[PDB]
RNA sequence: ACCUUAAGAUAUCAGAGGAAAGUCCUACUGAUCAAACAUGCGCUUCCAAUAGUAGAAGGACGUUAAGCAUUUAUCAUUGAACUGUUCAUUGAAGUCAUUGAUGCAAACUCCUUGGUCACACACACAUACGGCGCGGAAGGCGUGUUUGCUGACGUUUCCAUUCCCUUGUUUCAAUCAUUGGUUAAACUGAUUUUUGGGGCCCUUUGUUUCUUCUGCCUGGAGAAGUUUGACACCAAAUUCAAAUUGGUGUUAGGGGAGCUGGGGCCUUUCAAAA
């Protein structure tokens, strides 16, 4: 008797397919991942610092950080600041999800670009690939778009910057653009 | 909400020194 | 056993594996049985004396593999966990 | 007990490594549980001289058992 | 250290062991689960003596020192055939009234979460 | 059924 | 034969001969016996203990002082010479500074090495029963 | 090829690199300092990248990692090893670094941005494609 | 669509009883063993400067660093000169490295970890050293009680069944109140309300981290709540949000009153032997 630890469901003593027909499935496919996702969470999360040993200050320590000053702290509302937290968190979410690819966009019209960028017709991992999008064959051949600039392209983007500092930037450009 | 946002500037106006197809 | 169930429970995931001989083996773990039989797919191997080749699929007998390293984020895995809930099973 | 998965390596090429030196190449034909090959057209990769019409390898001394073709 | 001297290997559960092999490698990982005595280790490091400093040991400057080659591998299951023999070399993070702490915490938790499980399942 | 010698004679018994 | 006097000395090193192994450790650095654990400390009851003139440490777990110690030295002009070495830069033993000076009366194993360079033992251990 | 103006992959597979193997976590920075000056095209990626790991500091300590203790006591004004409260001091600190980055970013920004509005935006061919082909 | 099961057992010997020979059992009885829980040993080891800018343990998959010293970089065929050596040609394999590898050694920088506790700034000791402050960590040994592997689940026509303060802390004084002791006028001690002063802490970094809501540095605060419940967060798809379904967690720390398990010491009473 062995039950999957996911779904909960206990499953009829099995050893051959029938595991391999569970966890093949969907109810054992996406409810491993919500778990993952949550443990991993977790450790994101977790806020918990080391151990505080404070140690009794001495009379010479003590007069030299007494002259200077005192220091005052910036505090927030709870409403401030749970709002915050939650605009920070999805502001890590969305950066550590981002992904450079302007060189597979720069190299659209390669003699070689099937060959290399598609992902899928690549001679390592295209083993995988190779029941379930006008996909780019590799039969292609330089022949098609001889003359790349006829209106087929579209301008490289401009570059991205921090939403924080967009005062930040020269009020006016110096050539007149239309 | 995102970070990351497109610039946006203002023309110069369109004079002499400012024309990129100026020429002469 | 808990190793097994372990192993089992890193399917799809890329593990390394070092063999009785000396070689090393790391790729996508496709399958694996109860005697601890394992296929990689997509596996970069390591003979003894260092040199490196690649090969689509392996299928390594258990009886000679030394460890295997899953990734680690398997530590949190439900199994691990020793005071567990079990729904009743059913007559 | 459990018949190990090998029904898709049937009637393709396979390059296993006898022992820690040998290695031997050929078509395998069928397997039982202890993981015995008996593989047709074998050749003893090192020239290479060809074993025999028919020949069958006890499990024990098999330790990788990676295939040559598109599997 | 001291362990217990009626302390067999379920009793080393989260101790940080120093398991040998028999090629003379070690590993020095904290145990987390066993077995045919195949155990799991959290991050365990594998140290080896280079056959070039191999020649130091061999019985006779007054204190020998040995660079040890090791390696990083984490949550690595081992396998019973090759395991030689186990020491044990620290203690948990955790003392013993904390552990029986969390396992009564644990425990209180999943009875709960069982309790509303069942609640939930039959209604 | 124990360790697969038990199996391998409930093969070869039959094919002898 | 004179004893030399010490505080500001750790009490943490609890039992007495790793006590007295740490600090004739943080004394002669690659010393032929600190450096080598489980050896037996010569203990010399009426050989040194380190070179440059160590014989013996007399130590007390009595709360009266705990950070206290004693040293007692071979030679008296060993011992001087001892305090040359000090030469008044603080010696650290673990973290803290430790103050040194010479003791007001020399130790019993030093009033045993002067005696015999036996009335003034039995005087001794006599007046071991009045004050206790 | 670190200069590139699309040299961001390459430095995103530095980064990531130096982030799994690495365990000092100095190296980490020590690039990422020399990152933040290169003006590239998606300069913005690592900027984002230091604002949060100066952000995710959590002691005095850790601000050696960025630089000198001698240089953070003369131009900064920062002690390392002040010690009292240290949380609005700590809070200062971040608020110091943060305006030095802020200064750093408006100088690249102002690189970046001028060279993508002259000459970048005009080029849309960066491939060799075949003798007989035509440039415009 | 594939799957529906290895079988046994749960301390041990010895003694008394019950269903010739076993056979089983005994909220039977001894002895041993093992586990849990209390509880002790003058038991053993370990627990970081502030009288100061340190140190201990372990790391670095860290730098100096191309450090200082050695050592390595194919095989076959054919032609040519040559006394083995050099040049070219065909074929065969071929981890990257040579700023490498290996041997040796040193400085520096940085990470994690800890009672950075209380009383002390002390003349000790031969039986060598009051181990005669409170805790914590880890073992060794002893006693007591319960059990005889251990846990959920159901049934009971079983037993069960609590409150209160508090969430910077500590200390001094002014003052109010309460209570006891002596002469309710005086003095003295314990508790409490309000205000002020001193010290230390706030990295509590989402400014007390039990939750929500209000809120804060000229401050340490206010309201509601506490387990068949609430709260935080994750994932989706309906084509923003809300909705739901599925998941992972959090619900704490200190003090007090009752009620209760255990030890040490003292009193009384009872029984046995001396």
């Amino acid at each position: 008797k062995f039950y999957c630890d996911y779904c909960d469901t206990y499953l009829t003593h099995d050893s051959p397919s029938v595991r391999k027909t569970h966890c093949s499935g969907r109810k054992h496919k996406e409810n491993v991942k919500d778990y993952y996702r949550n443990k991993a969470r977790d450790i994101i999360n977790k806020h918990n610092h080391k151990r505080r040993h404070i140690g009794k200050r001495g009379r010479k320590e003590r007069e030299n950080s007494s002259q200077n000053e005192t220091l005052k702290v910036t505090c927030l509302s709870n409403k401030e600041k749970r709002h915050i937290m939650h605009v920070k968190k999805m502001n890590q979410k969305e950066l550590a999800q981002t992904s450079i690819d302007t060189l597979k966009l720069l190299y659209d019209g390669s003699p070689g670009y099937s060959k290399v960028f598609v992902d899928a017709n690549r001679f390592d991992i295209g083993d995988l690939v190779k029941r379930a999008q006008t996909s780019r064959s590799r039969d292609e051949t330089c022949e098609s778009n001889p003359f790349p600039r006829l209106n087929n392209p579209k301008k490289l983007e401009p570059p991205k910057i921090l939403s924080q500092w967009s005062n930040t930037i020269p009020k006016t450009s110096i050539f007149y653009s239309v | 909400m995102s970070q990351f946002i497109y610039p946006v500037q203002q023309q110069p106006s369109l004079n002499h020194f400012t024309d990129p197809n100026n020429t002469t | 056993g808990i190793p097994v169930k372990l192993l089992n429970e890193a399917q799809g995931h890329i593990v390394s594996l070092e063999l009785t001989t000396g070689a090393t083996y790391r790729g996508k773990l496709v399958e694996s049985e109860d005697s601890m039989n394992v296929q990689l797919r997509d596996v970069i191997a390591t003979e003894p004396q260092g040199a490196v080749t690649h090969m689509d699929q392996i299928f390594v007998r258990g009886s000679q593999i030394k460890f295997i390293v899953v990734p680690d984020l398997l530590k949190n895995a439900p199994l691990f966990k020793k005071n567990s809930s079990r729904p009743m099973p059913p007559i | 007990v459990s018949t190990p998965e090998l029904k898709k390596y049937m009637d393709k090429k396979i390059l296993l490594n006898i022992n820690g030196s040998r290695k031997v190449a050929g078509i395998l034909r069928g397997y039982d549980i202890f993981l015995n090959v008996v593989l047709d057209d074998a050749m003893e990769i090192n020239n290479n001289h060809q074993l025999g019409l028919q020949t069958v390898i006890r499990g024990n001394s098999i330790i990788s058992l990676e295939a040559l073709d598109a599997i | 250290i001291q362990v217990a001297h009626s302390s067999r290997l379920a009793n080393l559960i989260d101790y940080k062991l120093r398991v040998l092999t028999q090629d003379g490698r070690v590993y020095i990982g904290q145990l987390m689960a066993f077995d045919h005595m195949n155990l799991v280790l959290n991050e365990c490091i594998e140290e080896r003596v280079p056959k070039t400093q191999l020649d130091k040991l061999r019985p006779r400057g007054t204190t020998l020192n040995i660079k040890v080659e090791k390696r990083v591998l984490g949550l690595t299951i081992l396998r019973g055939e090759q395991i030689l023999s186990t020491v044990v070399e620290d203690k948990p993070l955790l003392s013993k009234k904390e552990r029986l702490v969390r396992d009564k915490k644990e425990k209180k938790q999943a009875q709960k979460q069982t309790k509303l499980r069942k609640e939930k399942e039959k209604k | 059924m124990s360790t697969p010698a038990a199996e391998q004679r409930k093969l070869v018994e039959q094919l002898m | 034969m004179s004893a030399l006097y010490f505080q500001n000395l750790p009490s943490r090193p609890a039992n007495k001969e790793n006590y007295t192994r740490l600090l004739l450790k943080h004394i002669n650095p690659n010393n032929k016996y600190a450096i080598n654990p489980s050896l037996p400390l010569p203990h010399n009851k009426l050989l040194l203990d380190d070179q440059m003139g160590l014989l013996e440490v007399s130590i007390s777990r009595s709360s009266k002082m705990t950070n206290q110690a004693f040293l007692t030295f071979v030679t008296q002009e060993e011992a001087d010479r001892f305090l040359e070495k000090y030469t008044t830069t603080a010696l650290k033993v673990q973290g803290r500074k430790v103050r040194m000076g010479k003791a007001r009366t020399n130790s019993l194993l030093g009033l045993s090495i002067e005696m015999q360079k036996y009335n003034l033992d039995i005087k001794k251990v006599l007046k071991a029963r009045k004050l206790k | 090829v670190g200069l590139h103006f699309f040299s961001g992959e390459f430095w995103d597979l530095y980064l990531e690199q130096i982030s799994s193997r690495c365990t000092s976590s100095k190296k980490y920075w020590n690039v990422l300092r020399k990152i933040l000056e290169i003006p590239l095209h998606s300069f913005s990626k690592f900027y984002a990248l230091w604002l949060q790991r100066i952000d995710d500091i959590m002691d005095l300590k850790q601000l050696s990692q960025l630089t000198s203790k001698d240089e953070l006591l003369k131009k900064l004004k920062i002690d390392i090893n002040y010690s009292g409260r240290k949380g609005p001091y700590l809070q200062d600190a971040k608020k110091k670094l943060k305006k030095i980055t802020k200064e750093m970013y408006m100088v690249v920004q102002y690189q970046v941005l001028e060279i993508y509005s002259i000459f970048e935006s005009k080029i849309y061919i960066n491939y060799y494609t075949s003798p007989e082909t035509l440039v415009s």
